[PDB]
DNA sequence: TGCCGAGGCCGCTCAATTGGTCGTAGACAGCTCTAGCACCGCTTAAACGCACGTACGCGCTGTCCCCCGCGTTTTAACCGCCAAGG
DNA sequence: CCTTGGCGGTTAAAACGCGGGGGACAGCGCGTACGTGCGTTTAAGCGGTGCTAGAGCTGTCTACGACCAATTGAGCGGCCTCGGCA
């Protein structure tokens, strides 16, 4: 997840990253919505 | 371990494609589908060889 | 209209909410100039008391814990809050 | 299952609330006391979600919930 | 005496008294029982667990008085069937 | 909604005490509790005389019914000191 | 005065209850259960009222006092 | 009803006077009033009895009518 | 000695002001309802003393189930290893 | 040479047996003040006309504030200038 605290801001905007796959030319991020 | 599978199947019901979501459980003997959109569930029983196909061909007949 | 009644509430932001809460058909001239000076009252007579308990305590800023323990005691207030539960989270 | 309101949470809570020594037979009824309370909660807050057609139950339908049993919760 | 040091710190503080992971497996459970597959927003459940636990407590106050009536110092089934038949609850 | 106010009204009663964040939030939500409790409340009695426009005598009567004793007293003081200088 | 509510008065309204033996010391005590009822009732009988330009507090004036602490009553 | 009506409206009206002057009642509020009252004396009674026989009291005392009143949030 | 913190100027979006309908809200009259307040006759209901009884409470006893501490140990939940494939 | 299928290794604490030692549950004794059914006498309670009018019920009339439609002014955010602490 990307942050927007430090682990006192960071500049970080909140939102889990997604895990990115590649799908021959196109590439796939599967999000993980807030078990 | 439990198997936790998206198939590209089409709900028999919402008509929903690539939104059936298999979960095998091997260890009970209890395969159960799942529609990720209307999310109708479907139980049924699985052996060792079995794959979301297997379940979903049963679904088929469970409603005919 | 707020600095002109010598008020803190903007009596048009609630005006707007009571229009879009459709709780009538037709406000009234000074409604809202009522309704804001008495929820103004409410808010600076509880944080008024917040605002006691930070430097009776020796706090500087508020916490919420500064509001449960002030909503529930001060047996003044206590009666508006005998059903409420402040979250804490 | 409910068996997961273990012993010493029910006699944290106790302790809390004013508790000094408890009997054994207490953390069942709490156990059975916490469930009611959850199925009365919990079917105003699926009600609130299922009316707002939405599949999360978000707290805002937590809070109606517990607004529609006098136990307003503020900070949500 | 170490229960009285507990009700002193307990009564202190404000954090979440049940553990986090196994209040969100059942109100997920419960919630399973009534709509399948139910995604829940984590303030749903922390909002959950707020009002459980301070319902639990006062319920606890009510217990400890019923005990107490009953020139008893501990409390017991007795005592909540009758906090709570008095509430309306029962 | 009614965050910005709730800071500024702390300004006037405590103007070296600050607020959290959260706090903020619980203030909001107590606003917007008491708001829709009094207007819900005025809306009732608008509608148990049979009116439609809601007057400041049915804030004053949802005050006097929603708030117990002296906060109610001291509410209805304050509306009263607050529409006399607001039509002055 | 409060002596109106007479020591077999509240005697009968404890037979009614269920209770089968009375302390001497309840009669002056309901007294002051009843005067806080009547006090917590009266008030929002008396500001509805005041509220409809009235004079005489009607019974669907006591109703909706009643109805204002969760004990509705049919019948008016 | 338990309670001599006539006294339930003398009590009303004296306790009335204290909120606002020169009141007047319809017969049918005071009677509301009176049943209302009596339901509430006799469901504390029974709460109160309820109290009474959890302390091997079956015999409802002030201190069980407090611990009722308690719990009840009255 | 000099650039990022703060106040000012130029756009954005929503609030404030004005004019025509418009049915619903306020006035007002005719008129009957049940609440108005004063007196009878009779009666169900109420004020005050009794007394031996059943309930309410204090004190001592049994044994007994929660009281406090320790140790791994296990589910649940976070971090790294077996050896098959493509 | 690299990344998943199931599997040890990774913690805060409780799954608490169970060793120790005592607060306190329920039955049992005694023991006293209070306590209601029955008894008296009563002062208010239930039901009937007689009288007198307040304002609800229902009717049509006259009426002033909101709806949705074109103007247009102030608060706030993105450029852009000014200025003393490091
Ligand atoms: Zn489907």
């Amino acid at each position: 997840v990307c942050e927007a605290d430090a682990p006192v801001s960071r500049g970080g905007c909140g939102n889990t990253q997604p895990v990115v796959r590649k799908d021959g030319m196109k590439l796939w991020g599967t999000w993980k919505k807030s078990r | 371990i439990k198997q936790k599978l998206e198939t590209q199947f089409t709900c028999l019901f919402c008509n929903h494609d690539n939104s059936v979501v298999c979960t095998l459980d091997k260890k009970n003997s209890i395969g159960l589908l799942e529609c990720k959109k209307c999310n109708l569930s479907f139980q049924a029983p699985i052996n060792s060889l079995s794959q979301p196909i297997d379940i979903y061909s049963d679904w088929i007949d469970a409603c005919e | 209209r707020t600095v002109r009644a010598e008020l803190s509430f903007s009596v048009s932001q609630v005006e707007r909410s009571l229009r879009e809460g459709h709780y009538a058909q037709r406000l009234s001239r000074t409604a809202p100039v009522y309704l804001a000076a008495v929820i103004e009252y409410l808010t600076a007579k509880v944080l008024e008391l917040a605002g006691n308990e930070a430097q009776n305590s020796g706090e500087r800023n508020i916490t919420p814990l500064l509001l449960d323990m002030v909503v529930h005691n001060d047996r003044l207030l206590s009666t508006l809050f005998n059903t409420t539960t402040i979250s804490q989270v | 299952n409910i068996q997961g309101i273990t012993k010493p949470a029910i006699r944290r809570l106790a302790r809390r609330g004013g508790v000094k020594r408890i009997s054994g037979l207490i953390y069942e009824e709490t156990r059975g006391v916490l469930k009611v309370f959850l199925e009365n909660v919990i079917r105003d807050a699926v009600t609130y979600t299922e009316h707002a057609k939405r599949k999360t139950v978000t707290a805002m339908d937590v809070v109606y919930a517990l607004k529609r049993q006098g136990r307003t919760l503020y900070g949500f | 005496t170490v229960a009285l040091r507990e009700i002193r710190r307990y009564q202190k503080s404000t954090e979440l008294l049940i553990r986090k992971l196994p209040f969100q497996r059942l109100v997920r459970e419960i919630a399973q029982d009534f709509k399948t597959d139910l995604r829940f927003q984590s303030a749903a459940i922390g909002a959950l667990q707020e009002a459980s636990e301070a319902y639990l407590v006062g319920l606890f106050e009510d217990t400890n008085l019923c005990a107490i009536h009953a020139k008893r110092v501990t409390i017991m089934p007795k005592d909540i069937q009758l906090a709570r038949r008095i509430r309306g609850e029962r | 909604s009614y965050s910005i106010y709730v800071y500024k009204v702390l300004k006037q009663v405590h103007p070296d005490t600050g607020i959290s964040s959260k706090a903020m939030g619980i203030m909001n939500s107590f606003v917007n509790d008491i708001f829709e409790r009094i207007a819900g409340e005025a809306s009732r009695l608008a509608h148990y005389n049979k009116r439609s426009t809601i007057t400041s005598r049915e804030i004053q009567t949802a005050v006097r019914l929603l708030l117990p004793g002296e906060l109610a007293k001291h509410a209805v003081s304050e509306g009263t000191k607050a529409v006399t200088k607001y039509t002055s």
